[PDB]
């Protein structure tokens, strides 16, 4: 069977990113839901060589 | 046949005011209760501290 | 002294609609509607109307709510049910006497009121399931449905509980139908117990002035006989076996009532040898040990059915019943004493008067009366009754059981059942 | 129409006389043609040793084979020639014989009575007979898990006492009880100051008098003596026992705190908040809609199959909780919710269904004491633990007393924070364990 | 969307719960005054007192 | 005579709000749990007998 | 839209100085975000399913 | 009855046009905030609306996502919508009521 | 059973048998539902010893030969002793059995005792399926000589 699916880890990504039923629908607007998570990571990275350094 | 069971004796266990078959154990229940509690009050006093 | 009590006060209205109360001065009170809407007036495609009916007892009516229905009886700490048999149904009402009045709403409400609105009676299907389910373990409930099954073409055939091709399938408009055409005046009767004959009179004239389904006591089951039998291993073959009798309230209805205390009803006396017990003394003799017997009695409007029950182990089977029947043919060939009649007659006159002891049980048989019959007919007159057969007629009706095309239910191990053909 | 209180009024005096002897002799009197007698013993099981336990159960399957005046099958038959009734019960408590008979029939009634409670033929081929059936008997009540469960939570509750024994006894004291033994408990106990003779129904109470000494006449003889004990007190432990059997599919539950017993004025407050908890079953139309949060919440989740309360009342002490069956996936929601309904009534009981609670008894006593039989084991049994008959007006003016405080007053003082004995049998895997169950009889907010 | 709460069963089940909800303050309060040594309060108590005023 | 029922045989179920569903009639058991082996249930996937609304002080 | 237009007053009126005209736009402006949040956007919603008849 | 009530007629049936739900063939029953009530409404529906009520949602939620529009010969008219649910909703809110009246006393 | 029973005519010619004979003729092709679950190793071990016995059995074989059969059968079917007799004999008996359904449409079957297989009895039966009507020839076709 599909591992994606059964494995511990992987369900957790699968619910979220894979197979989540999402609308049919959603526009432009809910886009900035992902873009804050890359914002935040953005920081993060940008952050950490920062503080190398600071 | 269901009826060959009787509980195990705890005597050893049975705290002293809790020893006769013969008497209520309504009575003691507050000291003993009161004394295992307060066993947990100090403790949480303590650890407050 | 306790008092005076009252007598049964008994009114049959013009529209055909009966009234009885006693004022028995009850601390409670007891209020049933008999109804001629058992299943027997379901046909082959309504079967189970009323079986879903019965369980539907607190949906929603016209001002009262399901909510209210539940909510309001509780709250005073009355009860509502409905017993169907084969020929009646009665939606009885349990309180104190000070809250008569809001029982009565909700009866009224109950029984001529009914929405069966189309989501509530889907909710309800899953019930007959399990209703169905908590019923037929026992043993008894499946073979007196075949008995009856295999009895009758008819009316009498049909079973009390919902055919399980019918469950999820029996419809609001169906349920509408059944109220309309069979909860009318000329068949109904109003009983009540610790409630005035006025306030009787007043509930009947304002509220349950209902013409017109339908008339006549009036399919009539056709009686034809046969067998049904259904292999099991459950651990015990219970068979009945069982012939047309006499229809209620006939003589030789009470012929047959006695024919049974001299074969042999239930016990009397706690894990006792059953001494008096015709059947039991004749099987016991042929049989060792676990066993029972008991004489059958089913009287309806229109027919009846006796004979008797017996439950053996599943290798007994044929011994018991074969030893059950003849002690039967025994009757029927001549063989009773004086007293063994005189000793049923106390067995039965005793215990008609010991049914009618309680609110439930006189409730009960005064609806039943009412409907059966179109009178009160007091326990002096009932016992003068039983007292008029004669034991010529018990004989007699020992004689017509053994002649008449037999109809025969068994249900078990039934490898050692016999087959009637066989009897 | 009269009133529901007039009505309590009309009821007649229960009427108490007794014997030279001891023998209490006690009628209500009715118009019915029809009439229950007889006689309830002030013994038990409560009373038997551990050898010596079962015996009681023993002589009810004695008590109708014969008499010396009456031998063999002798009785039955004169019993069921007038179409009589004839049937007994021991409890832990509480021994009965009683016929349902018509009231002409009083006289043979009252004779047959004193016949089998003083003059029992324990005649030893019956005695040999009766071990057998007793045997079959244990093997059928081991598949009734009910049966089984409340039996278990007596022998856990009541660890070390009489009273955490059964009626029937073990195996092998029914295998093993003599002849002597019997008799032995028979002198012991069936002695006249330790029965009452009620009757209900058709009959003067004079006239039931004349049959007490006409049939009564010496047991207390000149007697009883030396060698009267009373019961001990039995403490009440709690503690827990779980027979797991994933075979039965499904769990049965008992959990219950300790009662007052007989006497205590707090039955009708205990009895009253029980009703509000009530009982459920999945044959019950109105599911959903039900007044009891314990039920309402059962029949919309389908937590259950049933459920019941109880208050179990023995001398000086009692059983008081519930009884529930269920799935194996249940057992957990079905112990928290019946928790939960204990300490919301034992601190937050509201006015309205603590009327609902009072409605609820008044309906049930009413009910209850309708038909010769119930009455007749309500004077019978009254009698012997109180020492009255408690009329009905009383009982209601009692119930009347109860409001909302009475309630979470009487319910604290019997069941927040104290020790349950807990009984299981079954898929019990998911029952709390007992810290657990032991910690949901109180609330940190409260 | 207020108004459900308001009735002779809720004005007992407010009177059931006054001498927690009171009793709870006083648990809060005392709390509060002796985590932070309230001073204001705490001058006033007959042994604690003497851990500043000397 | 007339209880159709309590003639003392044929089948009456029974439904409630309140109390609890019954089955009717006559038929034996009776004289069978007396001898003996019969069990049956008490209480699988069920339901509870004679049962409730009966009671005390 | 007018939420998002006195916002923009809002970020403007910020980036500039506490001095005459300014001043009181500033205080205007800031009674206007608390007034259709609490007061006019709730009307709105009221009205808009009164013409529904809803 | 008179000329004043249809300008409210009027007003009601511009703001319905200015609501465009039925430029995506939503009746305005579709468009109702699903609370409980609500949900039990739907639930209370026979298999017809139902049905009609999902493909009416299917079709707008369709249009929505390419951001399309209904020609308008089949634009829901004012005059014509159908109100399905209002007589459900309004009977399981009496009933909401009547358990809230009784929760009081 | 589901599957099979999918059929009307599975059920019907079920009870057809049920109700013509006492005995053993009567027994169905499918296990009681009550039976499922309930049936043993043990019993399967019995049938098998007492029913697939060499005097209960023939092996037939299509483009094998004869001598490879012969062998087969000497040397591994040579089983004697269960049972014997085609022979519990089965009494037929009579009467009738009704299902209660909606179904669309009622089946019916309707039968007396016949003729046992090869008695010369048993052809005049088939014949006279064949005057009287089986299955179709024609397809869509109005039976003409049925
Ligand atoms: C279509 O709309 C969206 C969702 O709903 C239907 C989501 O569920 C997610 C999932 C969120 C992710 C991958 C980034 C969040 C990162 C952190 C660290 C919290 C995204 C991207 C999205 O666009």
């Amino acid at each position: 069977t599909n591992i994606r699916k059964s494995h511990p880890l992987m369900k957790i990504v699968n619910n979220a990113f894979i197979d989540l039923p999402a609308p049919s629908n959603i526009s432009s607007w809910w886009n900035f839901g992902s873009l804050l998570g890359i914002c935040l990571i953005l920081q993060i990275l940008t952050g950490l060589f920062l503080a190398m350094h600071y | 046949s269901h009826t060959d069971i009787k509980v195990p004796d705890f005597s050893d266990y049975r705290r002293p005011e809790v020893l006769d078959s013969t008497k209520s154990s309504k009575e003691s229940s507050e000291a003993r209760k009161g004394f295992s509690y307060l066993v947990t009050a100090t403790t949480t006093v303590g650890v407050a501290y | 002294v306790p008092p005076h009590p009252q007598d049964l006060e008994f009114t049959r209205l013009p529209n055909g609609l009966v009234i009885a109360s006693l004022e028995n001065y009850a601390p409670a009170s007891r209020i049933g509607l008999f109804i001629k809407a058992g299943s027997r007036y379901e046909n082959s495609n309504n079967l189970g109307t009323s079986h879903l009916l019965r369980l539907a007892s607190s949906l929603t009516t016209k001002g009262a709510s399901s909510f209210k229905i539940t909510r309001g009886i509780e709250a005073v700490g009355g009860k509502l049910s409905v017993t169907s048999t084969r020929e009646n149904m009665a939606y009885t009402v349990e309180c104190l006497r000070d809250d008569v009045d809001i029982l009565m709403e909700f009866l009224l409400n109950v029984t001529t009121a009914p929405e069966f609105r189309r989501w509530e009676v889907a909710a309800l299907q899953p019930q007959l399931r399990i209703d169905k389910a908590v019923a037929l373990q026992n043993p008894q409930a499946h073979v007196i449905e075949n008995l009856h099954a295999a009895a009758y073409r008819n009316a009498l055939a049909n079973s009390l509980y919902c055919p399980d091709y019918r469950i999820g399938k029996v419809t609001p408009v169906e349920l509408h139908d059944y109220v309309q055409n069979h909860f009318t005046s000329a068949r109904m009767a109003l009983i009540g117990l610790g409630v005035s004959h006025p306030v009787l009179k007043q509930v009947a004239e304002q509220f349950l002035n209902i013409r017109g389904g339908l008339g006549l006591s009036g399919a009539k089951a056709k009686y034809h006989g046969g067998e049904i039998r259904e292999q099991n291993g459950d651990s015990l073959v219970h068979a009945a076996l069982v012939a047309e009798s006499a229809a209620i309230g006939s003589a030789e209805a009470n012929a047959f009532s006695v024919l049974q205390h001299v074969l042999g009803a239930g016990p009397h006396v706690k894990r006792g040898s059953n001494a008096t017990s015709s059947l039991y003394q004749a099987v016991a003799k042929g049989v060792h040990q676990p066993f029972d017997v008991s004489a059958f009695n089913a009287s309806y409007s229109d027919s009846g059915l006796f004979g008797f029950y017996t439950i053996s182990q599943a290798a007994s089977a044929g011994d018991v019943i074969k030893a059950a029947y003849n002690q039967v043919k025994t009757i029927a060939q001549g063989n009773l004493s004086n007293p063994d009649v005189q000793a049923a007659k106390n067995k039965l006159k005793a215990g008609y008067l010991m049914s009618v002891e309680s609110s439930e049980g006189f409730l009960d048989e005064v609806g039943s009366q009412a409907l059966a019959a179109g009178s009160y007919t007091p326990p002096s007159t009932v016992l003068q009754q039983i007292d008029a057969v004669a034991d010529a007629d018990v004989i007699n009706a020992a004689k017509k059981f053994v002649s008449g095309r037999k109809s025969m239910a068994a249900s078990g191990n039934l490898g050692h059942t016999p087959f009637i053909d066989e009897l | 129409t009269a009133t529901y209180a007039q009505a309590l009024q009309s009821v007649p005096e229960t009427q108490v006389s007794q014997l030279d002897n001891g023998l209490r002799v006690a009628s209500e009197q009715s118009s019915q043609p029809t009439c229950t007698v007889g006689v309830w013993i002030d013994a038990g099981s409560r009373y038997e040793s551990e050898k010596n336990n079962g015996a009681g159960y023993f002589v009810e399957h004695l008590a109708f084979k014969g008499t010396k005046n009456r031998p063999g099958n002798a009785l039955e038959k004169e019993v069921e020639s007038m179409g009589a009734h004839l049937n007994a019960y021991s409890t832990r408590e509480h021994t009965a014989y009683y016929i349902k008979a018509l009231s002409k029939d009083l006289p043979k009634a009252v004779e047959l009575l004193a016949d089998i409670v003083q003059n029992c033929s324990l005649e030893d081929s019956q005695i040999e007979k009766e071990r057998d059936v007793i045997l079959q008997e244990l093997q059928e009540n081991d598949t009734s898990m009910r049966d089984v469960v409340f039996n278990y939570l007596h022998a856990t509750a009541f660890q070390g006492t009489p009273l955490a024994q059964s009626v029937e006894g073990p195996s092998e004291n029914v295998r093993k009880l003599s002849r002597a033994d019997l008799t032995e408990y028979l002198s012991r106990h069936y002695k006249a100051p330790r029965m009452v003779l009620a009757a209900a129904g058709g009959l003067e109470h004079r006239q039931l008098l004349d049959l007490a000494q006409k049939h009564f006449s010496g047991l207390s003889g000149t007697y009883d003596e030396d060698a009267v004990p009373t019961l001990s007190p039995c403490r009440f432990t709690g503690s827990q026992i779980c027979h797991r059997e994933d075979g039965l599919p499904l769990a049965h539950v008992a959990i219950a705190v300790e009662g007052p017993g007989w006497a205590h004025p707090d039955n009708v407050a205990l009895q009253v908040a029980n009703a509000i908890i009530g009982h459920y079953d999945c044959t019950y139309g109105g599911g959903a809609h039900l007044s009891s949060p314990l039920a309402s919440i059962a029949a919309t989740n389908k937590l259950c199959q049933s459920f019941q309360t109880f208050n179990i009342c023995y001398a000086d002490t009692g059983l008081l909780g519930a009884h529930f069956v269920c799935d194996h996936m249940s057992i957990d929601d079905m112990m928290f919710v019946l928790q939960g309904q204990w300490m919301r009534l034992c601190t937050s009981a509201t006015e309205s269904e603590v009327l609902r609670g009072k409605n609820l008894l008044r309906n049930a006593l009413v009910s209850h004491l309708d038909g010769t039989t119930p009455v007749c084991e309500d004077i019978g049994r009254s009698l012997l633990t109180y020492g009255r008959r408690i009329p009905l007006a009383e009982w209601e003016s009692r119930i009347a007393e109860v409001d909302a405080r009475v309630v979470r007053e009487v319910c604290s003082k019997y069941f927040y924070d104290q020790c349950p004995a807990v009984a299981g049998f079954g898929p019990i895997e998911q029952l709390p364990d007992y810290n657990r169950i032991r910690s949901g009889m109180f609330w940190l907010r409260f | 969307m207020l108004t459900r709460f308001l009735g002779p069963r809720y004005r007992q089940l407010a009177r059931n719960w006054v001498p927690t909800a009171s009793l709870w303050g006083a648990v809060g309060a005392v709390g509060l005054v002796w985590a932070t040594d309230w001073r204001l309060i705490l001058d006033w108590v007959p042994y604690i007192n003497g851990k500043f005023k000397k | 005579m007339l209880s159709v029922a309590a003639r003392s045989g044929p089948f009456a179920p029974v439904l409630s709000a309140t109390s609890r569903g019954v089955a009717g009639a006559l038929r034996p058991l009776v004289q069978a749990a007396v001898p003996a082996t019969s069990e049956s249930p008490v209480l699988d996937l069920k339901r509870s007998v004679l049962c409730r609304e009966s009671l005390r002080g | 839209w007018a939420l998002v237009a006195d916002l923009l007053t809002l970020t403007w009126i910020g980036g500039q100085p506490v001095e005459h005209p300014y001043i009181t736009i500033g205080q205007l402006a800031s009674v206007l975000y608390f007034l259709l949040i609490l007061v006019l956007m709730p009307t709105a919603g009221t009205i808009e399913n009164k013409l529904l008849k809803w | 009855v008179s000329a004043s009530s249809r300008w409210l007629e009027g007003i009601r049936k511009w703001y319905y046009n200015a609501a465009g739900f039925n430029k995506l063939g939503l009746m305005r029953d579709d468009t109702i905030h699903e609370n409980d009530d609500v949900k039990e409404a739907i639930r209370r529906l026979p298999e017809n609306l139902y049905d009609d009520r999902v493909f009416r949602i299917k079709r707008a939620l369709d249009l929505s996502m390419r951001q399309q529009i209904l020609p308008k010969e089949q634009w829901t008219k004012y005059e014509e919508d159908k109100s399905y649910l209002e007589p459900y909703l309004k009977e399981v809110i009496r009933e909401r009521k009547e358990r809230e009246e009784w929760a009081k006393k």
